[PDB]
């Protein structure tokens, strides 16, 4: 069946239709996130030298080239609508932000 | 990177760790500032500090680049607010989250790591004579972020 959980790698969770895969230490991922961060990490091993689960770090079995194949998730992008206790805060944070520079409590880097 | 991004922006938006806060700098979001509450188990207390973070085109298989703005005594950040901590670098995964960035900076802030100091003046203060370096960090706070 289906997963439950939250591919950790996209933060969408599991539809009947995608592609996604277990790893042999119980962990869920799309086929397609999968092999973006092995592709990924891959290469950053390569430039200072073993790819390892996101998860729980145990060494992962894998084919790149399976993982690749399979489908990309069609995942509706989350709106971003701030509600109106956040717009609140953020103005209390602005109030905040203006004394710390007064006391030359902020970092410039110019 | 951008979808993944605006999950974490509204994941953290409903259920931000205890005392943060974090969201997009105008209409850029890959440019974020988030806001810590001192810890009250750490010289920071009454404080709120802010950071910057800055997403990579390559979010969330590299790490995100996040510094305070808000001036802050600790052996493991620097005057240039730069922090030094592992899971920012060597034990970053795409698993971590803001949220949990967030999350262990205030660890950090209660528990500093003196030897593997940015700073080690600071450091050698942490190490020596705690009680000196509790009352400077308590008196940056006061004069800075309070
Ligand atoms: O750094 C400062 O200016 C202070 O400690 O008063
Ligand atoms: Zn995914
Ligand atoms: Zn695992």
């Amino acid at each position: 069946n289906i997963p439950h959980g939250q591919c950790v790698i996209c933060l969408y969770g599991f539809q009947e239709k995608e592609a996604f895969t277990k790893t042999p230490c119980y962990h869920y991922f799309h086929c397609h996130c999968l092999a973006r961060y092995i592709q990924h990490m891959e290469q950053e091993l390569k430039a200072q030298g073993g790819v390892q689960c996101p998860v729980c770090r145990e060494p992962l079995v894998y084919d790149l080239a399976s993982l690749k194949a399979a489908p990309e998730p069609q995942q509706p992008m989350e709106l971003y609508q701030p509600s109106a206790e956040s717009l609140r805060q953020q103005e209390e944070r602005k109030r905040l932000y203006q004394r710390q520079q007064e006391r030359g409590g902020i970092i410039d880097l110019e | 990177a951008l979808k993944r991004i605006h999950k974490e922006l509204n994941d953290l938006a409903r259920d931000p760790p205890a005392q943060c806060s974090a969201g997009p700098v105008g209409d850029d979001m890959f440019h974020w500032q988030a806001t810590i509450m001192g810890p009250n188990d750490s010289p920071y207390q009454g404080g709120v500090f802010f950071l910057t973070i800055h997403f990579p085109t390559d979010y969330p298989f590299k790490p995100p680049k996040v510094a305070f703005t808000t001036r802050i005594y600790h052996p493991n950040i620097n005057s240039n607010g730069s922090i030094c901590l592992d899971i920012l670098r060597s034990q970053w995964s795409p698993a971590l989250t803001i949220s949990k960035v967030l999350l262990s900076i205030c660890s950090l802030l209660c528990d500093p790591n003196p030897d593997d100091p940015l700073v080690p003046e600071i450091a050698r203060i942490y190490k020596t004579d705690r009680e000196k370096y509790n009352r400077i960090a308590r008196e940056w706070t006061q004069k800075y972020a309070m």
